[PDB]
């Protein structure tokens, strides 16, 4: 999603917090979008 | 040694010392404020000897004091364009300090040069020690140096009396690579014994995570370092200290 | 000179196929083109390559478009 | 000469172990069914990377040399095996035409299909199989060695009776790790539409149907420039 | 091949007078590639003007160079008692770096 | 501090060769450009050869294929080797980047 | 979408690679979201 | 291939020795009493 890695435990292990929030926020807004797409799909299929 | 090294080469002719099979502390590289420039970019400067890498490079040269700005991830400038370029995904830190107390002839050092001419900017970590005269104009520059034939290699004049903005600075940059192969150096954190069947926090050869450790019947192949899962997540790890 | 502008042809590509457990010969559909800019059949739905048009008629084994269907047969 | 590279030219892109999973990746490989040169001495380029494979009956094959100038005036890599161990170094030797200093690194450790793949920094991939020309079939090349030199290399000549030469390209493959954890079959993504489909579905079997895989696009044959109608000359002159 | 034409060959002048050395090149010299040397009798060459406009380091301000293309001109605004020496100009706009024959400053 | 001492001059028979010495003090010959300057008796200066610090070197056409200039960084000395000398080569050779002058008689 | 321009080439031409790609990230997140809204409406309007 | 708001063209004749004196930072009777060129001068001079 543009952050420097995909492992949330790695990105912490390699950076101290203050710029991690710059990285981690990129993941959060990424994955958080990925759910609600999946959920909405399930909801739509649920009605069918 | 590489820090207390009596000598440095030019920026265009920048050393690339490879480093392997070490126990790096970096602790002397925190307290010692002798480095006027210490800017880790890939990682938090404090958290190094708690981490470790497959391989690390020590690039060394000496440049003008102001040019310390030029050596930055994606930074622009003649030294950066014609003498030494950093990777965009720079993984490491930059160490630079003033060398007027050493790199200064009383009449001024001519010893350090820089290539100020090139028709194509170097790639990151590229090193062009090319010596041939640079064709400034469009004339066929046929061995005659001079008009439309300028020498790309220009020397720093390092006198003790120059300004700090022009003062000589000793600089060494470290680049890391955290890859799949076993690390060659890891910081001083003594390991412990294996534990089975308990939700525990682990960290193997730098790889970090939490869970339960179990022996497996997995038939690795004699080279295979470790496995992963269909989620591209870790499945199994081999003890360095035990196959 | 008043010059019209058309974004030149471009389309999706689809692969006709019988099941792999049956054969490997396959046919390619190019979606809506003259197909002189790519044994070759032309549809109101696109260009077909590698299949034979047949005057006969059958049930639709694999749909294509505009009432043309492809199948694997002698 | 020439020969058809049936399916060989595969190798674990890393050391990660997997099991019974079709994994899609992208690296340099020998594209399936390419023209491999058949030999019986000379020097050939190395623009990206060679699929080297020799049938061995008398063990005459002994090594290779890689570089740009292939003499003094720079360094070049050398492989030699002399009856006792495999010897590797990176010096600038007084190279002969085809025999059978100033350096920093050195390492010292026709049924015999000593296969090899060399890629660049520098890696070493191989496989050794019993055989009986180039046979069709399948075999995964295991990694052997990584060598940290980073030398500009464009050309090589072998160091010796036959062997073949391939050439790697950046394609994307689908690799099937087995239950034991081995590449047992792979499929090129760009070989043919049927292959193009398999990658799209990430499978080795395709139910009869239709599948959309790629996008046709007329590439512009060229770029053509139009400059505006000139204005008027004023008293500059 | 660039031959520098210095004129006159000899010049006799009194102290305080303005002395002008003329230096013409057979071909136009690009970017004022003209260097001036003053050679005291029994002494080594001594640079006076570099680039035909930049004076040498520590050379007196009385020295001055002028001209462009095929003209180079060295000016000594106020003659000095030790300024009666031979002045040779050198043109380095071509690979065959060539100098002028030298102009003698007399008394 | 800064001094360039010339040596190796003297009287030489025709067609012989010679090797110049130019000891530099306070300078880095390998780091600054060096050239040798001759002047025949009663003539002007004549640039014969020059050596770029990085190693590049050039010679005037009158000395082309007969002269060779090199430097001993081990001694920080400038050398100007001429071969196939003749009468016309008689000139005062001072080495500059000037030196003291070295008369060559041949 | 807060980027300097709607034209992608413009961002490619005018801005430096390390800086321009920040702008591109805006356009991607912009457009990519827009499809989701479009696609999601299609599903509902299809199940209708 | 480029262009500015306006272009200014001057014209006069000098002596040959004065040709050096029209350049940024030049000092001379022409440079100080007749026509001066500022330091950061965007343009140039043509003489024949
Ligand atoms: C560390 O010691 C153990 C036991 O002797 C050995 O097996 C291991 O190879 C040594 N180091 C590594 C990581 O190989």
């Amino acid at each position: 999603f543009g952050a420097i890695s995909s492992v949330l435990n790695d990105i912490l292990s390699r950076l101290d917090p203050p710029e991690a929030e710059v990285q981690i926020d990129r993941l959060i807004t990424g994955r958080l979008q990925s759910l609600q797409t999946y959920v909405t799909q399930q909801l739509i299929r649920a009605a069918e | 040694e590489v820090f207390n090294a009596t000598r440095f080469a030019s920026v265009y002719a920048w050393n690339r010392k490879r480093i392997s099979n070490c126990v790096a502390d970096y602790s002397v590289l925190y307290n010692s404020a002798s480095f006027s420039t210490f800017k880790c970019y890939g990682v938090s400067p404090t958290k190094l000897n708690d981490l470790c890498f497959t391989n690390v490079y020590a690039d060394s040269f000496v440049i003008r004091g102001d040019e310390v700005r030029q050596i930055a991830p994606g930074q622009t400038g003649k030294i950066a364009d014609y003498n030494y370029k950093l990777p965009d995904d720079f993984t490491g830190c930059v160490i630079a300090w003033n060398s007027n107390n050493l790199d200064s002839k009383v009449g001024g050092n001519y010893n350090y040069l820089y290539r100020l001419f090139r028709k194509s900017n170097l790639k990151p970590f590229e090193r062009d020690i090319s010596t041939e005269i640079y064709q400034a104009g469009s004339t066929p520059c046929n061995g005659v140096e001079g008009f439309n034939c300028y020498f790309p290699l220009q020397s720093y004049g390092f006198q003790p009396t120059n300004g700090v903005g022009y003062q000589p600075y000793r600089v060494v940059v470290l680049s890391f690579e955290l890859l799949h192969a076993p690390a060659t150096v890891c910081g001083p954190k003594k390991s412990t014994n294996l534990v089975k069947n308990k939700c525990v926090n682990f960290n193997f050869n730098g790889l970090t995570g939490t869970g339960v450790l179990t022996e497996s019947n997995k038939k690795f192949l004699p080279f295979q370092q470790f496995g992963r899962d269909i989620a591209d997540t870790t499945d199994a790890v081999r003890d360095p200290q035990t196959l | 000179e008043i010059l019209d502008i058309t974004p030149c042809s471009f389309g999706g590509v689809s692969v006709i196929t019988p099941g792999t457990n049956t054969s490997n010969e396959v046919a390619v559909l190019y979606q809506d083109v003259n197909c002189t800019e790519v044994n070759v059949f032309q549809t109101r739905a696109g260009c077909l390559i590698g299949a034979e048009h047949v005057n006969n008629s059958y049930e639709c084994d694999i749909p294509i478009g505009a009432g043309i269907c492809a199948s694997y047969q002698t | 000469a020439y020969t058809n590279s049936f399916t060989r030219g595969v190798y674990y892109p890393d050391k990660v172990f997997r099991s019974s999973v079709l994994h899609s990746t992208q690296d340099l490989f020998l594209p399936f069914f390419s023209n491999v040169t058949w030999f019986h001495n000379p020097v050939l380029p190395f623009n990206d990377g060679v699929y080297f494979a020799s049938t061995e009956k008398s063990n005459i094959i002994r090594g290779w040399i890689f570089g740009t100038t292939l003499d003094s005036k720079t360094q070049s890599l050398l492989i030699v095996n002399n009856a006792t161990n495999v010897v590797i170094k990176v010096c600038e030797f007084q190279f002969c035409n085809d025999p059978f200093n100033n350096c920093t690194f050195e390492y010292v450790s026709f049924k015999n299909l000593r296969e090899f793949v060399f890629k660049n920094y520098f890696k070493i991939y191989s496989k050794h199989t019993p055989i009986n020309d180039l046979p069709q079939g399948f075999s995964a090349l295991e990694p052997l060695v990584d060598l940290p030199i980073g030398i500009n290399i464009t050309r090589f000549q072998t160091l010796l009776a036959a062997y073949y030469v391939g050439y790697l390209q950046p394609r994307t493959f689908l690799l099937k790790y087995n239950e034991n954890g081995t590449i047992t079959d792979a499929v090129d993504c760009a070989l043919d539409p049927l292959s193009e489909t398999k990658c799209t579905l990430k499978s080795f079997t395709v139910e009869k149907g239709i599948y959309q895989t790629s996008n046709f696009r007329v590439q512009p044959t060229e770029s053509i420039v139009r400059f505006p109608n000139i204005t008027n000359l004023c008293p500059f002159g | 091949e660039i031959v520098l034409t210095q004129s006159p060959g000899t010049v006799s002048l009194s102290p305080g007078e303005r002395a002008t050395l003329s230096c013409w090149a057979s071909q136009s010299v690009s970017a004022s590639y003209l260097a001036w040397y003053q050679q005291k009798p029994g002494q080594a060459p001594r640079l006076l003007i570099y680039g035909a406009s930049s004076r040498a380091t520590g050379i007196p301000d009385r020295f001055s160079g002028s001209g462009s293309g095929t003209d180079f001109t060295l000016t000594i605004s106020r003659l000095e008692p030790e300024d009666f020496a031979v002045y040779y100009c050198q043109q380095y706009g071509t690979t065959p770096r060539t100098f002028g024959g030298g102009t003698k400053v007399e008394i | 501090q800064v001094q360039l001492q010339q040596w190796g001059a003297g009287l030489l028979k025709p067609s012989e060769t010679l090797s110049l010495s130019c000891a530099v003090y306070g300078g880095s010959l390998s780091g600054y450009y060096w050239s040798w300057i001759r002047q025949p008796p009663g003539k002007g200066l004549e640039w014969i050869g020059e050596i770029n610090h990085f190693g590049s070197t050039g010679y005037n056409p009158s000395l082309k294929s007969r002269v060779t200039i090199s430097v001993d960084t081990s001694k920080s000395q400038f050398s100007v080797k001429l071969s196939s000398v003749t009468a016309a080569d008689t000139a005062v050779y001072y080495c500059a980047r000037w030196g003291q002058g070295t008369m060559v008689t041949v």
